[PDB]
């Protein structure tokens, strides 16, 4: 997957996280992206290698 | 019979054995947390760089 | 204490230590673990009555 230039690798699943409208990226303890919004559609996605 | 109550008296009775697993989880947690440091580089994300 | 040795009395160098993460936080835990041990050893070897 490649969202807005952010390369990654894993499976994209539906996420129940509730992002505020002004947030786009979620991170874990190890500073690794785990949640991201589709630029075109406003649903939230979960990332897991 | 006293042994039954003495063990259930205080939770810290197993301190000599509890610290073994706490130290292992403590040191391992810091190892993954250290991955967020950039070590003077541009960023801590190898995929992005 | 790490900040007084590596970047002692300098604010410019103090900021640059944060980008390395928590190296010297580990050292403080290491040297305090043996410090308590030294006070412990005197208690088994002497305080037996």
């Amino acid at each position: 997957f490649n969202f807005n230039g952010l390369t990654g690798t894993g499976v994209l699943t539906e996420s129940n996280k509730k992002f505020l409208p002004f947030q786009q990226f979620g991170r874990d303890i190890a500073d690794t992206t785990d949640a991201v919004r589709d630029p075109q559609t406003l649903e939230i996605l979960d990332i897991t290698p | 019979g006293k042994i039954q109550d003495s063990l259930s008296s205080t939770p810290s009775a197993l301190g000599k054995l509890q610290d073994v697993v706490n130290q292992n989880a403590q040191a391992l947690n810091t190892l993954v947390k250290q991955l967020s440091s950039n070590f003077g580089a541009i960023s801590s994300v190898l995929n992005d760089i | 204490d790490c900040t007084m040795y590596i970047c002692g009395d300098s604010t410019e160098c103090s900021n640059l230590l944060l980008q390395y993460g928590s190296f010297c936080t580990q050292l403080n835990r290491a040297l305090t673990g043996i410090a308590v041990e030294q006070d412990k050893n005197t208690q088994e070897v002497f305080a037996q009555v």
